[PDB]
């Protein structure tokens, strides 16, 4: 048992028909402290998968230290590592899954709630998440923290069931994405204006974007706001 | 939970309720609160659900490993000693359990062994556990006798049980009956309180607080 | 504090026929007031004409169900390819579950097949092990609302035959696949009216001599 | 730890350490037990090399392993100690939990069993000791005689003996035993049991020990004059 | 001196080996396998007279569905029989059924290898185990130190086996009813015993669906003892 | 491996005897002869130094005869070092015993403790035995007066007189001829001087080569009293039996 | 609730001219129930003293620990071990169990046999030494006997003196303790007579 | 002769005398052939009886769905080689949701065998292993040698005998290869190569023993009057 | 469980043990003997948490029936006092404690005396004329400290004995269903069946 110190806030994710985006902000917080401003909180394994992670920022940087090491091991004595014996999607998640429950079960968790997004060798979209409980589920759109209260919301008008992902394309599904982030902004005091997005296709691959920023913020209509109720000045 | 178990001429009755709770809610009426241990040795449940059910059917399997060995029955004392020791092992722990091992030898005759997670063993000729004992052990204790005949002692035993199934909240269902005997116990029907009730009122002449 | 457990909601149903049985389960997850899921699978085949489900925090089902899959294999491999009986079955979830008695699955456990005679069969669990064989039994959040229905319209409770006045019982007439499935659909109907964790929608698992069928229908996503 | 297979298999198919361990037997003391219709008697043979010996304080051949049971054996003394005290602590152990005290038969089994183990553990030599366990089960009143052996095997006897000579004992038994009709009575029995051991010991003074069971754990040793009465009784009547 | 582990040339364990030598010193054993059930007889060979032949336990219940014969080193086969109890009921409490044959043999078996420098030296002791379930029907197992065990339509062990093996090999047929199977036997018995049979050297045993396992009365073999006299003077 | 190097310390030969425990027995008939004397009033314990030296600090020495508690005293034959490791533990086992019972331990239970490690060092472990045999003499409220005797093999008797070590088959026989049982414990202290000066291979029997004690009632009223000698009380008391 | 004040009881010690005194209550009790009268808390190992206040349980043991160990001194050393040497022991042996404590407060007293000088000696119930000239106080009346101590002591008082110095400090220590008294005994230590006397008092 | 004692002892030649003992349990071993094509992959096994009575050892042993192996040797360490399988396959399930490649599968045996050739006290095992199983990349034949050593095969065969279905095997190489879609084919094949290392007993109704596993194929054993047909 | 009671006359050691088993709301058993023989010449009373009391009792019963047949001699009730009084203070600093009162009645045949024994879960040991454990000597050691005298027969003691339980029977909240009594002197053991 622990309490989580330098935390990660949201992290957001939707299926469209060729792929899966995900995305993060780059904030370190430490309490109501805005510590740290440089933080990758998406994590590429290989050029099929990107795993999101908010919550703990200790425990994240162990996590990735796995990850990072699940491919070295991967590789090993494996001379299709880079082909049909490749990392999946649903492997790597599987495994995290598996560290996450064990580690709840010993009653040390890992702080943490991850998404993992990718896409399989046959091209299916593959979009999951898990928590420092090791509770796991699915969802055309998944989201962590504030994301699943104000971001899901958004994201389930583009895609509301199975059906209708092959009818979202690329251009709606990151639009959406980006308007989820801009309204994060707007809404979580923990949150931060610059972020990294990530986009896996079946055809054109990882684009990874990073130092991405909220833009098109309505503020102007706060000058006319004036007082809590009565005053006119 | 309302079990009771006595001895007397004819051998051993025993008898329980068949319901289950989680706080109000009744969860199940057609619990089975007697153990078949084997043709020979009967358990009763009260306390927690699953210890109970787990314990005893493990029971069943030290019981079946002892005449295995020894090529001979094992004893009420010693098959009821095996089940409070082990519970003595986990005294603490949390394990919630009343019980009575119910059996018939040559060498004991019918005996009935109270068993119980906080390590107590006891040995006895009445015994009612549960959270309907109290109400059950009114009917027993002014209408027992050693001189009872098997329809008798049977129908005591009935009765009791439904004495508490009516007053006790947490007991009810129905009613299961065994019989034990030195050549195995006999089981004798599942009774559903709620066509029982009516019939013993009707019947008997009691229960005229209640409108039938 | 941390807490190791959590509540994932959700409602599972399960009813045996003469010659049948079906094992149904709403398809919504999630925690305190958000939805997780519309549709996250609940109910799974584990092979052996067996289905089960195990409702309430979702980790520990997920556990249980992969750990009994497992034990399937395992019986195969170590008794000659074996079909594992639905009784047999039932008591290896004891163990199961009862292994962890100090700190228990936290589920509420539904398997569902065909006995050995062929006629259908239901198996219900508590989370520490305790187990019965039944004709009928919900599980999970909204159980309190379904039961009482199941004990009047499958076992005919409190019902009696028109002219005798509470003298005669009605009859326990036997139901078929289609009437059972009737009473499934309502009974999710109603109780996704009712209560806030169940809805989205419905999938039921069924399970005869041929093997086993699924049938899906859409619930209220509010 | 010492992991050292000592008890092996040989290309005959034997365990030597195992049989060498009944040589060790045959080196002991005599010891002969007769079971009658209601008793059992157990008779055994001091060597009487030993002179200046204090008789009060010296470790008796027979043990009692509970009120209703003896044992009593041949071989290594050192060792038979550690099998006696096992048997009791089993004694004491089966009690409590059985709420009965131990059959015969079960008593045998346990040292037969602890006997069997040091035969194929790691590290441990067998015991150089056989033995003969008996008495009367509980609320029972048929006499019962078992043998055990460093190998591990056990069985039932009308009558048997073990140690030294213990082939000219038994030849003596085999002739002279009965199994329609047994000693009736306890002077029978014990009259048995030291003619038995007059074959093989020397002279019928303190070389000569017996112990006598029965029913209901009424158990008691023979002194030396009682004994003599005996000794001078049987030779009496060979003067013929 | 050398491993216990160890191979010879040939690529066979010595200590292995050594130990069916030790088996073939044992006292005879016969098992025979039929569509009304299987039959197990064993020799009793007492050393002495004086020694009370009934408390020679050579055959063995595991369990209601299971029995057990035994030759060689028989003190080595108390720990066995011991795992084949806990094994059988074990599975019965974890499974709510009856344990296959098959199954209780390869558990059986899986101590057999378990043997270094876990015991000192692997068991003296062959075992035949016969029984029935409702898969595979009435079977018959022998199970050996090596950790091998095959299936036999009927099978011998110990000092007059490759004698009692060749004559089973003349006599078994599919059709053999279980009265004809329990003569043969006693026939086999009384064959490659070095004393004359009778019902105290020797012993009976039999395993059906419907009563299970039972050993015979010295009385029950007595007449089977009987019959059997008279029918090889019929002819 | 290491196999190749082990002696295999507990084994049977083919004759059915321990070559470890048989070959201990033959080193400890070299050492210095130990004799007790077991008397209707007290205990003798007398015991034979090894060639010693002139220079030898006598009066501060002990090899042969030492203190278990105050009712339980040892003589010594074999390995010095052996034998103070057993000591120790005897020590120790007598006061388990009174923390336990409140009570002073009984001779004979005392024995058997020590009496049982020997035995398991024959048995199990695959080290050497221990090359010590004891001379136990002791006194309790339920058999008296008591001697033994233990050896590496782990077995111990009774007796009423008893030597160990060097020579024991001359001087049993000695002990053998003049032991009466009626014999009090002035006679018996005469009659250990005088076996050890006809089994000694010394040339004469002088203090310096001795180590002496009693166990005598003669302590003030229902008692007992242990009493190690001193070299001029050992010199006394030769001149006294008149060997010197 | 509080191990140290179950019982109840006191010990004081105190040194003279060429002698030192030790004194105890004899009651034990359970809280408010006066169980014993006759539960002495002086035991000696050769001439070396130790009076033990405290949980009663803890009394004997360590009694019966101490009389194991100074007999394995004794048998090792060959020699009476010295008050000097003795708390030094008692101290090793309360603090080895630094965190599961024996409840007690141990007192030493004797006379050196070597020197022939006066040695008293008190410890808390996890092994501090309190070496003290005068005297040493011990118990549920401890702070009674401190004041008691304080005032009526005088040093170089003759054997016969301090005992009546010491049984005066005890026994009005005592009195004003509901869980002391029901008896007391004092022990006069000379270095070769000691003498036991048995006080009346107050038996309420 | 001075270095057969153990297996932690070379000889002066560089040789494990042991580990040679253990391979010569193999070659006393029933005969048993491992083939395959793009497609599928087969395994074909003599069963060997003790005696008319007797039932026919069996040889083929299921390791998963899409994995399993022959055996010849000491059929107990065949059981504890194969249970080791079943738990690594049932590892890479249960924790990667990956089905465990063939290829690792045999890199993990060969780690097994070799720490009990380099340590005091254990002895190698006894046991040779024909190991087929189709995956991600396709059908796979592995041969496994208690040295450790592990070979990926297009075809082979281990046991008595076993040199007449090798060479056959050696010769029909281009033509069974090709086999693609046509599991009857396949097993003829090998049924034909194994009949190279028969002498004076044929292949009877309960003597055969075949196997196949494949692109839409689940690991599954033929016994009995199923391998009738190709009889 | 509730009231045990011990007094040591002239010649014998006198317990009185209640017969009352109450677990919560319900008497389940009213004819309990709470005691076990330790030996011929040594009886052993007790009380305390369920379960614990009986496990207690017997494990102690075992391991003195032990010590008698290795050494085929009765240990002296002071010898069996100790080893009870080491076995409860080793209990104490344990993970789960014996939560067992016991009182010790014994006859010592060598010095012809009979001795009683109090020792409580602690491991507190005192020999005593008379004792009790929990309330009861709340009420009865006031009757005992003026009618006891040292040289009582065996008859005034039950006399005394019955005084004392006739005072807990009117004072006493709890009805603890009467006393088994039983006797220990140099002819060993005997139950009083009438009281
Ligand atoms: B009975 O009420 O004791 C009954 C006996 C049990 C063997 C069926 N127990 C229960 O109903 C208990 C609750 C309880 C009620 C009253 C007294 C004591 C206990 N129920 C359970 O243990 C339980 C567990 N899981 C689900 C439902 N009920």
């Amino acid at each position: 048992t622990q309490q989580p110190i330098v935390t990660g806030t949201s992290v957001i994710s939707m299926k469209y028909d060729n792929g899966v985006i995900i995305a993060a902000d780059n904030l370190g917080s430490y309490g109501s402290l805005l510590r740290f401003n440089g933080v990758e909180r998406l994590i590429p394994v290989g050029d099929n998968t990107v795993v999101g992670i908010s919550g703990d920022i200790s425990d994240m940087q162990h996590i990735e230290r796995l990850l990072k090491d699940l491919v070295t091991e991967n590789a090993y004595d494996n001379p299709l590592a880079d082909a049909e014996e490749a990392l999946e999607p649903s492997y790597i998640f599987e495994y995290l899954a598996t560290v996450m429950y064990q580690r709840r079960s010993k009653m040390n968790p890992l702080w943490n709630a991850i998404i993992v997004a990718g896409v399989q060798s046959n091209g299916d979209q593959f979009l999951r998440y898990v928590n420092l409980l090791g509770v796991t589920y699915s969802s055309p759109t998944l989201a962590t923290g504030f994301g699943a209260h104000m971001a899901n919301p958004l994201l389930r008008k583009v895609v509301d069931r199975e059906s209708d992902i092959p009818k979202t394309t690329v251009q709606v599904a990151e639009e959406a994405i980006v308007n989820a982030m801009r309204v994060l902004y707007y809404r979580d005091a923990r949150s931060s204006r610059n972020f990294s997005l990530a986009i896996i296709d079946k055809n054109t691959g990882l684009t990874f974007k990073k130092n991405l920023q909220v833009e098109n913020m309505k503020w102007d209509f706060a000058k006319d706001i004036k007082g809590y109720g009565t005053q006119k000045i | 939970t309302t079990t009771l178990a006595f001895r007397f001429q004819g051998g051993i009755i025993v008898a329980v309720d068949s319901r289950a709770t989680a706080g109000n809610w009744v969860a199940s009426q057609t619990v089975k609160k007697v153990i078949e241990i084997n043709p020979f040795l009967l358990g009763t449940m009260a306390g927690g659900v699953a210890d109970c059910q787990f314990w005893e059917t493990w029971l069943g399997s030290q019981c079946r490993l002892h005449e295995l060995r020894e090529k001979e029955r094992i004893s009420v004392a010693a098959a009821s000693k095996i089940l409070s020791n082990l519970v003595y092992q986990y005294k603490g722990a949390g394990l919630s359990m009343g019980t009575m091992i119910c059996g018939y030898t040559r060498k004991e005759g019918p005996t009935i062994y109270y068993v119980d997670s906080d390590g107590t063993r006891l040995k006895g000729d009445i015994f009612c556990v549960g959270s309907g004992q109290t109400f059950a052990y009114g009917v027993l204790d002014s209408n027992y006798k050693w001189d009872l005949s098997v329809e008798d002692a049977l129908y005591l035993g009935k009765r009791s049980i439904l004495a508490a199934a009516h007053r006790d909240a947490y007991s009810g269902g129905s009613v299961n009956l065994y019989h034990v005997t030195e050549d195995g116990w006999i089981y004798h029907g599942n009774h559903d309180v709620g066509e029982l009730f009516w019939k013993v009122k009707e019947e008997e002449g009691s229960f005229n607080n209640v409108i039938g | 504090q941390f807490n190791p457990y959590g509540d994932n909601g959700g409602t599972i149903l399960g009813i045996a026929g003469e010659d049948f049985a079906v094992l149904a389960g709403d398809t919504r997850n999630i925690t305190d007031y958000s939805i997780n899921s519309r549709y996250e699978p609940k109910v799974f085949d584990c092979g052996d004409n067996i289905v089960m489900s195990a409702n309430g925090f979702a980790a520990d089902g997920d556990a249980l169900v992969k750990r009994f899959k497992n034990s399937v294999k395992w019986y195969h491999f170590d008794h000659n390819d074996k079909k594992l009986s639905i009784n047999s079955a039932a008591r290896n979830i004891q163990h199961l579950l009862y292994g962890k008695r100090f700190f228990p699955y936290y589920v509420h456990t539904i398997i569902a097949g065909l006995d050995e005679d062929g006629k259908g069969a239901v198996y219900s669990f508590d989370p520490v092990g305790s187990y019965e064989r039944e004709q009928c039994r919900a599980g999970g959040a909204a159980a309190s609302l379904i039961m009482p229905f199941l004990d009047n319209q499958v076992n005919f409770k409190n019902q009696y035959e028109p002219g005798t006045n509470g003298k005669v019982k009605k009859p326990l007439k036997y139901l078929s696949v289609e009437e059972v499935i009737k009473l499934v659909r309502d009974s999710f109907t109603s109780a996704t009216e009712r209560h806030i964790q169940v809805g989205d929608g419905l999938e039921i698992l069924i399970v005869t001599k041929d093997g086993v069928r699924k049938e899906f229908y859409e619930l209220k996503r509010d | 730890g010492y992991d050292r297979a000592l008890s092996i298999f040989s290309p005959d198919g034997h365990i030597f350490q195992v049989e060498y361990a009944l040589e060790a037997v045959k080196r002991g003391t005599c010891a002969v037990g007769v079971k009658g219709k209601n008793c059992v008697v157990l008779g055994c043979e001091r060597r009487s090399t030993l002179k200046l010996q204090d008789t009060r304080i010296t470790p008796s051949k027979v043990s009692k392993i509970d009120s209703h049971v003896v044992l009593s054996f041949s071989g290594l003394n050192a060792d038979s100690r550690i099998l006696i005290e096992k048997a009791r602590v089993e004694a004491q152990s089966h009690r409590l939990t059985l709420e009965d005290p131990v059959t015969v038969e079960y008593l045998t089994r346990y040292v037969a069993g602890v006997q069997q183990r040091y035969t194929q553990s790691g590290g441990v030599r067998p015991f150089g000791v056989s033995t003969l366990i008996a008495g009367f089960d509980p609320r029972d009143d048929e006499p019962k005689l078992y043998q055990t052996e460093p190998s591990g095997i056990y069985s039932s006897w009308s009558a048997q003996t073990i140690g030294r000579n213990s082939k000219t004992v038994r030849e003596f038994l085999e002739k002279n035993y009965d199994r329609k009709e047994p000693p009736a009575t306890v002077e029978e029995c014990v009259k048995l049991t030291v003619r038995s051991l007059l074959e093989v010991v020397q002279t019928g003074a303190k070389n000569i020990e017996i112990t006598v069971v029965k029913p209901d754990s009424d158990i008691v040793a023979l002194s030396s004059e009682e004994i003599n009465q005996y000794v001078t009784q049987i030779e009496q009547e060979k003067q013929e | 001196d050398r491993g216990v582990s160890t191979f010879s040339p040939e690529g066979r364990l010595f200590q292995v080996e050594y130990s069916l030598e030790a088996i073939k010193l044992g006292s005879t054993a016969i098992g025979i396998a039929t569509k009304e059930g299987v039959v197990l007889g064993v020799e009793k060979r007492a050393t002495s007279p004086l020694l009370e032949s009934d408390s020679i336990e050579k055959i063995v219940e595991i369990d209601r569905h299971i029995g057990c014969a035994m030759s060689g080193l028989t003190a080595d086969a108390r720990s066995m029989i011991e795992h084949a109890r806990t094994a059988a009921v074990t599975h019965n409490l974890y499974y709510d059924e009856d344990i296959n044959v098959e199954s209780l043999t390869q558990s059986v078996c899986d101590l057999a290898l378990r043997f270094g420098e876990l015991m000192s030296r692997p068991f003296g002791v062959a075992l035949l185990i016969a029984g029935h379930d409702a898969d595979d029907g009435y079977q018959l197992f022998h199970a050996e130190p090596s950790g091998t065990f095959y299936r036999y339509n009927a099978k011998a062990i110990g000092s007059g086996s490759e004698g009692a093996q060749a004559e089973l090999l003349n006599e078994w047929h599919s059709s053999l009813t279980l009265k004809e199977a329990e003569l043969l036997v006693l026939k086999i018995l009384k064959q490659v015993m070095e004393e004359k049979l009778d019902e105290n050297n020797a012993q009976l045993s039999c395993i059906t669906k419907q009563d299970g396992f039972k050993i015979y009365d010295n009385e029950k073999t007595a007449e089977l003892i009987k019959e059997l006299k008279e029918k090889e003077a019929a002819e | 491996g290491s196999r190749r190097y082990d002696s295999r310390t507990t084994i049977f030969s083919p004759e059915g005897r321990l070559y470890q425990v048989e070959y201990a027995l033959e080193s400890i008939s070299h050492a210095g002869t130990a004799i007790g004397i077991m008397a209707s009033d007290g205990i003798v314990l007398a015991a034979e130094r090894k060639v010693t030296s002139t220079l030898l600090e006598q009066d501060t020495s002990t090899e042969k005869l030492y203190k278990l508690n105050d009712k339980i005293a040892v003589a010594v034959a074999g390995l010095t070092a052996d034998a103070e490791i057993l000591i120790n533990t005897a020590r120790i086992h007598a006061q388990n015993y009174l923390k336990t019972y409140n009570e002073d331990i009984p001779v004979e239970i005392l024995v058997r403790r020590l009496s049982d490690i020997k035995q398991g060092y024959t048995q199990h472990g695959g080290l050497r035995p221990f090359g010590v045999s004891f001379i136990y003499a002791g006194y309790d409220d339920r058999y008296g007066y008591q001697l033994y005797t233990s050896n590496p093999s782990g077995n111990y008797t009774g007796w009423k007189a008893i030597s160990v070590g060097a020579n024991t088959s001359a001087a049993q026989t000695l002990l053998q001829m003049d032991y009466k049982d009626d014999m009090k414990v002035d006679d018996a202290i005469e009659l250990a001087l005088k076996t050890l000066s006809k089994t000694t291979d010394s040339s004469a029997l002088t203090y310096d080569r001795l180590e002496f004690a009693t166990i005598r009632k003669g302590a003030n009223d229902g008692e007992v009293y242990q009493k190690i000698f001193k070299p001029q009380e050992i010199k006394d008391i030769l001149v006294k039996t008149g060997i010197t | 609730s509080d191990p140290s004040s179950i019982n109840g009881g006191i010990v004081v010690a105190m040194t003279g001219k060429d002698c030192v005194a030790i004194a105890c209550d004899l009651r034990l009790g359970s809280q408010s129930l006066g169980v014993s009268n006759k539960f002495e808390k002086i035991f000696h190992y050769g001439h070396v003293f130790l009076g033990i206040t405290g949980l009663a349980t803890d009394v004997t043991t360590l009694n019966e620990m101490f009389r194991y160990k100074t007999n394995l001194y004794k048998l090792k050393e060959e020699r009476a071990i010295e008050p000097e040497t003795f708390t030094q022991l008692v101290s090793s042996s309360l603090y080895e169990r630094r965190f599961g404590p024996y409840f007690v407060g141990p007192v030493v007293a004797g006379i050196n046999s070597k020197s022939g000088k006066p040695f008293i000696a008190g410890f808390d119930l996890i092994g501090c030494i309190d070496e003290a000239k005068d005297f040493i106080v011990s118990g549920t009346a401890s702070d009674q006997l401190f004041g008691m101590c304080e005032s009526l002591y005088e040093p170089n008082l003759e054997p016969e003196d301090l005992f009546e110095t010491i049984s005066q400090a005890l026994l009005n220590a005592a009195d004003r303790d509901a869980l002391s008294g029901w008896g007391a005994v004092v022990y006069i230590i000379k270095k070769d007579e000691v003498v036991k006397r048995y006080l009346k008092m107050r038996q309420d | 002769n001075n270095y057969d004692g153990d297996t932690v002892t070379f000889s002066p030649t560089g040789r494990l005398f042991q580990v040679e003992y253990a391979l010569e349990a193999i070659k006393q071993g029933s005969v048993t052939v491992g083939l395959r094509s793009n497609t599928h992959a087969v395994l074909v096994a003599l069963k060997r009886n003790a005696d008319e009575l007797s039932s026919y050892q069996k040889k083929i042993i299921k390791c998963d769905e899409h994995m399993g192996l022959s055996l010849a040797g000491l059929a107990p360490d065949a059981r504890v080689l194969s249970n080791y399988l079943r738990q690594q396959c049932n590892y890479s399930s249960l924790v990667f949701n990956r089905k465990l490649a063939v290829e690792r599968a045999g890199h993990l045996l060969c780690d097994k065998a070799q720490k009990n050739t380099q340590s005091y006290g254990g002895r190698p095992y006894g046991v040779g292993l024909l190991i087929i199983g189709y995956d991600k990349s396709g059908a796979h034949l592995l041969e496994f040698q208690p040295s450790g050593n592990v070979t990926e095969l297009y075809g082979t065969a281990i046991g008595a005998r076993s040199q007449g279905a090798k060479t056959y095997l050696e010769r029909t190489l281009d033509t069974f290869i090709k086999i693609d879609g046509n599991p009857d084919e396949l097993i003829k094949a090998g049924v034909e190569a194994i009949s190279q290392s028969l002498r004076d007993e044929s292949l009877t109704v309960d003597n055969l023993s075949i196997a196949i596993v494949g692109k839409d194929t689940p690991f599954t054993i033929y016994d009995g009057e199923a391998v009738a047909k190709y009889i | 469980m509730d009231i045990i009671l011990g007094i040591r006359v002239q010649d014998s050691v006198i317990l009185a043990s209640s017969k009352a088993v109450t677990r919560g709301i319900s008497v389940l058993k009213d004819s309990d003997d709470k005691t076990r023989q330790l030996s011929p010449h040594t009886l052993m009373s007790f009380a305390g948490e369920a379960g614990d009391t009986v496990q207690f009792a017997e494990y102690i019963q075992a391991n003195i029936q032990l010590y008698s047949i290795r050494e085929d001699y009765e240990l002296s009730p002071q010898a069996v006092s100790s080893f009870v009084r080491q076995e409860l203070a080793k209990s104490i600093r344990s993970r789960r404690p014996y939560q067992v009162n016991v009182l010790i009645g014994g006859y010592d045949k060598k010095k012809n005396k009979p001795e009683l024994y109090q020792i409580d879960y602690l491991g507190t040991k005192v020999e005593l004329p008379y004792g009790a454990h929990g309330y009861s000597g709340f009420y009865t050691f006031s009757l005992l400290d003026h009618h006891y005298r040292p040289d009582m027969t065996t008859e005034e003691g039950l006399d005394l004995l019955k005084l004392c339980v006739q005072e807990l029977e009117k004072r006493m909240p709890m009805d603890f269903k009467g006393v088994i009594v039983k006797i220990v002197d140099k002819d060993g053991i005997r139950q009083v069946d009438d009281f």
